């Protein structure tokens, strides 16, 4: 029916998506060789959203891997569920950006994104009625930020009346891998404010604290973080793949959650998330799900909403549940903590239910809250960017490649008006 | 992706003898050149099962080259690669740059061209030289001049040996270092300093070797290079390339001088009684008791740092460890840079070579940082170079070769100008 | 002998110097004109559809 | 604003009848696509490959093919009161030009009379349809009126409200 193509950029995007296709294929019962082995008819009836039957029970994922280094692509086909992707979908450069956003947006982008667009165009016309596009990338890298950024701009110029998601991890001062993170973040977000339909703000700090306290893991490699992110992404699209009492497509959530067109950066959470010592001691009820859902520490972004107010919030529930519990729980969590919600919008929480849980659990949830606390992140990177730019450090790879001085001044100005308009609407 | 490594001078090709030794012992190749795909960055395959390194040894004196022609690796190196002159520059920068250099560097160039042509995705070059001599200084700078005009956009990793402050073997080396830096400044993209007294102190204290020769020095240098190319050779949880250091570590096109260090340099006995984890090696990479250049970053301020991690290392603790470093106050970063780190983790541990004095360690860290303590060393060189230049000692040899008094004064004021440049960025 | 060797190298160096490709630059220029023509052609057609 | 329009119609009706007969070249009541090219040649403008077919297509809506005087008044009135109709105006312009012509090369200051009748508008709005200035006159022809009117209608049609909307500030 409605179809979503998948686009993974850079190293972070590629590895996030690899675990994503593994988890999804397990939900629909496709083995790593790409054949159907499920039992229920509910699994076979909605695999056209993410796959195409090739020949004789061969279901291939509708995904496009794109980056600038061969190591990532080889690491995809090596691991399991690596043999399911069509090899033509590996659009692929060779030289590399080197964490230089200009090289990802002006130097190397000019020779790859045309090739990327051919594969993307083929995957859009391969399906009938597009629901939207799904892009997983970072904001601190070069080949994920710049490459994915220019791709997003060109795509919105081609298919403008279609939805678009960008799952993006953002950098933070405590988890600081690259040195030019602020230059990449502020310019990348400057493009996201005018191109993306809605963006989902992620960051690595929150992922580390989820695996520290909630999951109580000892050695949380990147496989577990990608495992966490994949559960959230599968949750946002369960409504398209399984029937339920209250369905909510991507368009339904965006039109309902975004009160003003430029304010489309979200904070995400997921429930339930429990450690192996406490997976036995818990119950599975809607209120138990709700408090662990709205918890401050359980946000999958390191921006505490309790420093500000909620504008809108959304809940996507999965499993056999009673809709009265759904509605009364949203009403109670809004009445006790009444100051944390915006005032000139009553009933700031939209909720929906789907009748199919993730495999291995009786009942789960997914939270999408559009709060006003997100301006902290924009200031936290803006001051670092201004601190660097007022002495032109690290600028010659930017100005020597094609940027001028006015682009950084444009970035600050757009940065400053967005944090100012967040401040007004709060 | 490929990178070729060129070696100039007595110290240069001796360093190569340890590097290619380490390489074949890591990729399981016998010294004759046959296995009993990741080797593609350094070795090209004949197609008959023989692997040949991407390297050219060249110098002006045939002594150090011809023991290599008859060691164990007689059959590993292609004969044309091992270039050799007929007579030495003899610790005379001008003699290596104008008299004898002008005949030998053109042969090296039309050789290095077909090494690059055999390559496909050339990442860059990386050069090895000691500035105290005449070959590594003179034709080294001449070779870098002609390399910049040929390629330009390709990285040129200069792993140079600067003369030690107090421990020195030659007497005209202050002249050679100043004139060489004058051109190493505007040609090398990323130039790493490797002193000799610092490596001497590491082998004395850490390796507890009280009688070290040049063999152990070259051994640990190869270890740092191996730790730096593992990200290019092998896959890790978080990798970087050689084009990453060009952007992430040098804020201005003339400030490219990095302090290197490595950890843990530990003997065979401490490892048995001691514990290895990520936090302590993240600490040990920063203390000045493990640096490779006699300077103190405690006197300077950091611009940006880089961290190679090898072995069984997860990414959660490298972040936690670098966080603990920033919250400490013994070392401080420049005001303009809020974030000053570039981290990287790779899966393969460092292999060991039999006969070396490096233990088999479970994990290791290779740190490459940039600071302003490097400004003190350059100033320290200027005092004793200017000390003798005014009275015109030893000038008659260089000017007799065909130079004049002009290039001393103009090279002197250029590096003097660099002193002022370092002081103004630190403020 | 050395003068003749040097002279040949200069002649080789002069041959190698990149030279402007007239037969190809004009093609690029003509391609952009047709591209811009089609953009304006496209906007009138979209107006017609509304 | 009605008085300007009613008075204008009272006088232009007689001009219109002769304008019609003059456009016809066969001495009949029907205006063929053939005649339109002849008229443009008189104006000194050239049609494109398919312009005439569109011109004949859009105007006629009670029968198919050639046009008739009855269709012509229907067109005239609908277009004249069309203002917020977003309606076609391909063949209205050529006839209004011919009627507003009495010099047999075009008209100069009479654009303002055309403009005021449509709306009082503004001097800046006049600087939109063309570049005429109050003191200076110009030479004009068929070429420079139809093209500018056609382009203006395309320019207004494009603008619509998607994310171009602007709400009062908080
Ligand atoms: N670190 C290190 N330095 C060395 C080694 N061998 C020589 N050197 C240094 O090289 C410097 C002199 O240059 P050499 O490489 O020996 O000689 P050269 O550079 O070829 O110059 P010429 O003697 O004129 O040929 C000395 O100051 C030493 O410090 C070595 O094995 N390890
Ligand atoms: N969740 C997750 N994040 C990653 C992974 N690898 C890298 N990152 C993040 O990516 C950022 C660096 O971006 P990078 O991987 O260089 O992006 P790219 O070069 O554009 O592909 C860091 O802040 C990391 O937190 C991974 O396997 N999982």
């Amino acid at each position: 029916m409605r179809e979503i193509v998948h686009i993974q950029g850079g190293q972070c995007g590629n590895q996030i998506g690899a675990k994503f296709w593994e988890v999804v294929s397990d939900e629909h019962g496709i083995d790593p060789t790409g054949t159907y082995h499920g039992d229920s008819d509910l699994q076979l009836e909605r695999i056209n959203v993410y796959f195409n039957e090739a020949t004789g029970g061969r279901y291939v994922p509708r995904a496009i891997l794109m980056d600038l280094e061969p190591g990532t692509m080889d690491s995809v086909r090596s691991g399991p569920y690596g043999q399911i992707f069509r090899p033509d979908n590996f659009v692929f450069g060779q030289t590399g950006a080197g964490n230089n956003w200009a090289k990802g947006h002006y130097t190397e982008g000019a020779e790859l994104i045309d090739s990327v667009l051919d594969v993307v165009r083929k995957e859009a016309e391969s399906c009938d009625c597009l629901q939207g596009f799904q892009v997983c990338h970072s904001l601190g890298g070069g080949t994920g930020s710049g490459m994915g950024t220019l791709l997003i701009s060109k795509i919105r110029e081609e298919y403008p009346d279609r939805m678009m998601l960008t799952f993006s991890v953002v950098p933070s001062p405590k988890v600081s891998d690259t040195v030019v993170e602020p230059y990449n973040a502020t310019l990348s977000v400057h493009q996201l404010v005018e191109n993306a339909d809605e963006c989902m703000v992620l960051d690595n700090e929150a992922l580390y604290d989820i695996c520290f306290r909630t999951l109580k893991l000892t050695t949380p490699t990147f496989g577990d973080l990608n495992h966490l992110i994949s559960a959230v992404m599968s949750g946002i699209t369960c409504c398209l793949r399984f029937p339920g009492q209250l369905n909510a497509d991507l368009r339904k959530l965006a039109v309902n959650l975004i009160p003003f067109p430029r304010l489309h950066f979200f904070m995400v959470g997921f429930t339930p998330l429990t450690s192996r010592g406490s997976q036995q001691y818990r119950a599975l009820t809607v209120p138990e799900l709700t408090q662990q859902m709205w918890d401050a520490k359980n946000m999958m972004c390191a921006a505490d909403p309790r420093h500000g107010r909620y504008l809108t919030a959304s809940a996507l529930f999965r499993g056999r549940m009673s809709t009265k519990e759904v509605d009364e729980q949203m009403l109670n969590v809004q009445n006790k903590n009444s100051s944390y919600f915006v005032e000139w919008i009553p009933n700031n929480v939209k909720s929906s239910v789907c009748d199919i849980p993730p495999k291995g659990l009786k009942m789960s949830a997914t939270f999408i809250g559009n709060s006003t606390a997100i301006q902290e992140m924009f200031k936290r990177v803006s001051e670092q960017f201004t601190a660097m730019f007022r002495r032109k450090a690290f600028l010659h790879w930017y100005t020597g490649e094609g940027m001028d001085e006015m682009e950084f001044t444009e970035a600050e100005s757009n940065m400053n008006d967005l944090v100012s308009e967040y401040q007004q609407y709060q | 992706r490929e990178v070729i490594s060129i070696h100039i001078g007595q110290a240069g090709i001796q360093v190569g003898n340890a590097c290619w030794e380490l390489y074949c012992l890591e990729h399981g190749i016998q010294p004759d050149g046959q296995m009993p795909d990741a080797f593609n960055t350094f070795f090209s395959e004949t197609g008959a099962g023989k692997h040949v390194p991407r390297c050219i040894f060249l110098d002006l004196e045939p002594t150090v080259v011809d023991e290599v022609r008859t060691g164990t690796y007689r059959q590993l190196f292609h004969p044309e690669q091992l270039i050799s002159g007929k007579e030495d520059a003899a610790n005379n920068f001008a003699r290596g740059h104008y008299t004898i250099g002008k005949e030998i560097v053109d042969l090296a160039l039309d050789r290095i061209r077909k090494l690059a042509d055999n390559c496909t995705g050339l990442q860059g070059f990386l050069v090895f030289n000691a500035v105290g001599g005449g070959t590594g200084s003179g034709l080294g700078s001449l070779l870098l001049e002609r390399l910049s005009v040929d390629y330009g956009k390709k990285s040129k990793l200069g792993f140079t040996v600067y003369p030690s402050p107090q421990v020195s073997t030659a007497v005209v080396e202050p002249y050679n270092s100043v004139l060489s830096t004058h051109s190493l400044l505007e040609h090398t993209d990323v130039a790493v300093m490797l002193d000799n007294e610092a490596i001497y102190d590491i082998c004395r204290r850490s390796l507890d070797i009280e009688r070290p020769t040049y063999t152990n020095l070259n051994r640990l240098i190869a270890q740092v290079i191996s730790s730096l190319t593992a990200s290019l050779r092998f896959d890790g949880a978080l990798n970087v390339d050689i084009t990453e250091f060009q952007t992430n570590l040098v804020p201005y096109p003339r400030i490219h001088f990095m302090l290197s260090s490595y950890a843990p340099i530990i003997s065979a006995e401490k490892a048995y009684h001691e514990q290895l984890s990520v936090a302590e090696i993240t600490n040990a990479a920063f203390e000045p008791a493990s640096m490779m250049v006699k300077c103190d970053p405690r006197h300077g301020k950091y611009m940006a740092c880089c961290l190679m991690y090898r072995g069984d290392v997860v990414p959660k603790d490298v972040n936690a460890s670098v966080a603990t470093i920033k919250t400490k106050r013994t070392i401080q970063f420049v005001d303009w840079c809020p974030t000053g780190f570039k981290c990287g983790i790779n899966y393969q541990p460092p292999t060991v070579v039999p006969g070396g004095d490096l233990a088999k360690v479970q994990r290791a860290v290779c740190m490459i940082s940039n600071s302003t303590a490097i400004g003190e060393i350059f100033s320290r060189l200027d005092h004793k170079f200017d000390l003798m230049y005014a009275k015109r000692a030893f000038v008659h040899w260089y000017v007799g070769e065909g130079m004049e008094e002009g290039e001393f004064s103009e090279a002197r004021e250029d590096l003097a100008a660099l002193e002022k440049d370092f002081e103004e960025v630190g403020a | 002998n050395v003068l003749n060797k040097q002279r040949d190298d200069t002649t080789d160096a002069s041959r190698l110097t990149p030279g402007e490709l007239s037969e190809e630059q004009a093609y690029i220029q003509q391609l952009q004109d047709e591209m811009k023509q089609i953009d304006e052609e496209l906007v009138e057609a979209e107006a017609k559809n509304r | 604003a009605a008085a300007r329009e009613r008075y204008a119609r009272k006088n232009e009706q007689n001009e219109l009848e002769r304008a019609f007969n003059t456009i016809d070249s066969k001495g009949d009541k029907k205006i063929d696509a053939e005649e339109l090219t002849e008229l443009f040649l008189r104006l000194g403008h050239k049609p494109k490959r398919g312009e005439v077919e569109d011109m004949i297509w859009e105007v006629d809506e009670d029968c198919d093919g050639c046009i008739s005087l009855l269709e012509f008044q229907t067109l005239y009135t609908r277009c004249r009161d069309d203002k917020t109709g977003y309606e076609p105006r391909g063949l209205f312009n050529v006839v209004e030009f011919v009627m507003n012509d009495k010099n047999n090369q075009g008209f100069i200051t009479l654009e303002e009379a055309m403009q005021i009748m449509y709306l009082r508008y503004g001097r800046a709005e006049l600087d939109m349809q063309l570049e005429q200035v109050f003191g200076t006159a110009d030479l004009n022809s068929g070429k420079i009126l139809t093209l500018t009117e056609f382009l203006h209608c395309l320019h207004t049609n494009q603008v619509k409200q998607l994310l171009n909307r602007v709400t009062a500030k908080t």
